[PDB]
């Protein structure tokens, strides 16, 4: 059996008789996330391509980092991960993991007979 | 002179990135052998410089994303009370159902674009919805404040008078807005209807960088069947058929072909992201000059004289909506330099000199609006034997009727 | 990286020259010297087109200083955001090492005053509509002042011009015009 780009991806076994598809095995590259070696000497691994079912450990769509802790409020970003999530060494100190915030939320008095 | 005039909305659609790739240098040329990779090693570095050039590239795209979107400080929100004067941007402005929050044009443009071994696809920086974000931020802005929060804090302004400033700045004073505000509300209307329904029935810049970056990794794909002068395309073939010191003579075959594929296919993206960037860098100026202020240069912002812009946010892109004001109807006049009372010659100060047939008017010149002569709008140069077309008609001096 | 590329074997049996020519009689030198050459030109042919794209590249960013300087330094211009943010009134140019650093200098306005504003004003039956400002109140009295500094000014005849009657006019009030002659007048 083959696929759009002349790929194995399935096979029938000549004892049995029975059909069996093939999938490559999870792949992915390594990037760590470093607050710069002056502050501190920690990191935090993010596998890109593959889910933390497989090799502190938060899933994220860019991929499953691992070493940082994951808060709640939203800041600027410092270290873009990516998918909207950034991380950061401010939080005794520790590697965190929020979501990006765009700015803060203004609202201006419109009327129709109001100038500034 | 023209006597009439109509609000047209046109539409500008430009590419900001393209997908993010990064591809495996190693994996892809040899996958899990070993010899191959050892063999490898003979070339230097040329699975260093690769992998650095689609990490640029990558980089770059986020940057032309965040330099195009990101030139509001603060995330502004249109007020409930919907009473612009008329002005209905009802199919602009976000609609709070959606999970996506995007409106109506940007849900047209949405649903109209979209319908390993060594090749993966990165994420973007900033998705969809915090781009939405952006965009209704701008919108909110330009509506309720005008050019002010461009440039410093934001002053609130009502839209009407706004509007009316905006057609000071073209030549055509106020009062013509003022006196003729629903006619114009009506036809701002039916150009976004248009517009709305022409983008349902196209958006060609937006797909043929989609169709290149797709074919671009087919040819590379597809530059993995090819023998390149050895005994088979497969490298787990070779190594189950050969003995070590007769299988490097065609793994280096290999590896050579698919050294030159990767050259190649890195130049060609090297090139086209250039392009990008330049097509961004346009982007991004006409974000600034068109959406936060009214722009004077000509046939930049639309076709007619620039009134104000409004954006949408496209897939890998954006879309602006110019909204211009072009004069419809004409009619013939005569018309004279100045105009010779007694001894001395009026020159008109802020406008034309035109006759219907008896009389003399003096009247702006990008609408039909007749006025008396008097000393307020004319000054006087001299005497009236130097000037070549010089008629001789009179003035008012609005003086004498009240000196009495 | 360029430099670096000069230690690869490229499959030969060595990575300098001198022992090839050495090591070997000249007839099987040639396939070890082939080797190199192949290599060397290969190297040598990536490092000039990635530096004509650089290249381009620079070029763009120096038309662009260019203009900034054209029409920032030289001139006052209109164009939002280009010489920086705010309203342009002047820039200065310094020289930095392979580069141009411009000094903006931009007007911005600053503490902000709410008020109450109407698009005209009807005298007599006529409206009169602004001549270059824009009509404001502090509660009581009316105003004409300009659009980017608070200066009210008393609402007169020299400050506005006048355009039919006050009937078609969606906001409108009633105020009153100075009219400056009638006091010399008397
Ligand atoms: C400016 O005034 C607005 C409301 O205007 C009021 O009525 C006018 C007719 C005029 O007489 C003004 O002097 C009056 O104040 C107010 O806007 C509020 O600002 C506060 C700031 O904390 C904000 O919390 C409120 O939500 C605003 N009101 C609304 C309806 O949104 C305020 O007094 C002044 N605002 C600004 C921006 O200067
Ligand atoms: C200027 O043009 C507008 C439309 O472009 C005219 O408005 C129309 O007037 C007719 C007759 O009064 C109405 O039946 C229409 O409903 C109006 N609107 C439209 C969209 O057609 C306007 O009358 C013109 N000005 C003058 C002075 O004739
Ligand atoms: C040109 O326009 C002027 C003003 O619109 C016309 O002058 C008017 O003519 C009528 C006819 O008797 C008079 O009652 C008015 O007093 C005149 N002045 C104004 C301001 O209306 C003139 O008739 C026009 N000429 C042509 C050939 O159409
Ligand atoms: C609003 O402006 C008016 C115009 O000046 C002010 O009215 C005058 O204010 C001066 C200065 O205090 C007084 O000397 C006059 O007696 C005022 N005239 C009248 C008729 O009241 C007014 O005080 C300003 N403030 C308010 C709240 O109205
Ligand atoms: C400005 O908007 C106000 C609303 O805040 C308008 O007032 C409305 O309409 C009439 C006129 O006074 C009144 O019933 C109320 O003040 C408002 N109605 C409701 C149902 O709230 C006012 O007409 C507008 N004025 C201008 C000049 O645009
Ligand atoms: C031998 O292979 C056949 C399939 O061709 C299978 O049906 C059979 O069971 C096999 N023999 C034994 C002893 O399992
Ligand atoms: C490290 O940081 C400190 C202050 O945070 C600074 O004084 C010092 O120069 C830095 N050293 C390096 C090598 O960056
Ligand atoms: C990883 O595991 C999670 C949990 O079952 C699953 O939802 C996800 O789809 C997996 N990743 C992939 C790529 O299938
Ligand atoms: C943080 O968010 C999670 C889920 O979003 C919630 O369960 C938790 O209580 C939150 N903690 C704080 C301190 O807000
Ligand atoms: C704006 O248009 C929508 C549909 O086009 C309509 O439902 C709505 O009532 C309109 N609003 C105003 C104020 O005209
Ligand atoms: C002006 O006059 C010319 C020649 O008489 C004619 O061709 C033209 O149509 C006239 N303009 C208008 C607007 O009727
Ligand atoms: C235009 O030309 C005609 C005839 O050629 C002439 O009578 C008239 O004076 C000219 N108009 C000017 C000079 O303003
Ligand atoms: C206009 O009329 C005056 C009347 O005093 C006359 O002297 C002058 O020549 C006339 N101009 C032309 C161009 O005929
Ligand atoms: C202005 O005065 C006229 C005449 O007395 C009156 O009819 C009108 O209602 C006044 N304006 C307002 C806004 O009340």
């Amino acid at each position: 059996g083959r696929d759009i780009d002349d790929t194995t991806d399935a096979v029938r076994d000549p004892q049995t008789l029975e059909i069996l598809d093939i999938t490559p095995c999870s792949f992915g590259g390594v990037s760590v996330i470093t607050p710069g070696t002056n502050t501190s000497n920690q990191v935090a691994v993010l596998y890109q391509g593959v889910n933390c079912t497989e090799v502190n450990v938060f899933q994220t769509r860019a991929g499953c980092l691992i070493g940082a802790e994951h808060v709640n409020n939203s800041y600027e970003c410092d270290i873009p991960i990516g998918a909207g999530i950034c991380a950061s060494y401010q939080t005794s100190q520790s590697i965190i993991a929020y979501t990006m915030s765009l700015g803060a939320e203004n609202s201006v008095a419109y009327s129709n007979n109001s100038i500034a | 002179i023209p006597i009439n005039f109509t609000i047209s909305v046109t539409t500008e659609i430009l590419p900001v990135s393209m997908t993010k790739t990064s591809v495996d240098c190693t994996m892809y040329i040899c996958g899990d052998s070993t010899e191959c990779s050892n063999l490898l090693l003979q070339y230097g570095s040329f699975c260093t410089q690769l992998n650095r050039a689609l990490t640029g590239i990558a980089v770059e795209q986020d940057k032309n994303t965040q330099e195009v979107f990101a030139q509001v400080k603060q995330i502004y929100k249109t007020p409930p009370i919907k009473d612009f004067g008329g002005f209905n941007f009802s199919q602009i402005l976000p609609d709070p159902s959606k999970p996506s929050k995007r409106s109506f044009i940007e849900d047209l443009l949405f649903n109209k674009v979209t319908l390993f071994n060594g090749l993966t696809v990165l994420p973007p920086l900033l998705t969809d919805e915090m781009i939405a974000q952006y965009t209704s931020a701008l919108l909110a802005g330009t509506i309720t404040s005008g050019w002010t929060f461009g440039a410093g804090a934001a002053l609130q302004i009502p839209f009407a008078m706004q509007m009316a400033y905006r057609f000071n700045g073209i030549g055509v004073t106020q009062n013509v807005l003022y006196e003729n505000q629903k006619l114009i509300a009506n036809q701002f209307n039916s150009a976004i209807g248009k517009i709305q329904d022409s983008l349902s029935s196209a958006l060609g810049k937006l797909q043929d960088v989609v169709n290149q970056n797709a074919q671009a990794l087919n040819t590379l794909v597809k530059q993995l069947s090819s023998n390149f002068g050895a005994i088979s395309s497969v490298l787990n073939d070779i190594l189950a058929r050969l003995d070590p010191p007769e299988a490097e003579v065609q793994i280096d075959r290999l590896i050579t072909g698919r050294l030159q594929s990767l050259q190649t296919y890195v130049t060609q993206q090297l090139i086209r992201a250039a392009e990008i960037r330049a097509s961004a860098n346009l982007a991004a100026t006409k974000m600034s000059e068109c959406v936060l202020g009214q722009s004077k240069r000509v046939d930049f912002c639309g076709k007619g004289y620039h009134l104000m812009s409004f954006p949408q946010s496209a897939p890998h892109g954006v879309v602006f909506l110019h909204v211009t004001y072009v004069p419809a109807q004409e009619k013939n006049f005569t018309t004279a330099p100045a105009i010779c009372h007694d001894g001395k010659a009026h020159f008109p100060r802020e406008g034309v000199f035109v006759s219907n047939g008896t009389h003399w008017f003096v009247t702006q010149r990008n609408f039909y609006e007749p006025q008396i002569i008097t000393t307020h709008n004319t000054f006087v140069s001299g005497n009236c034997d130097v000037v070549i077309g010089i008629v001789n008609n009179t003035v008012y001096d609005p003086l004498q009727p009240e000196l009495d």
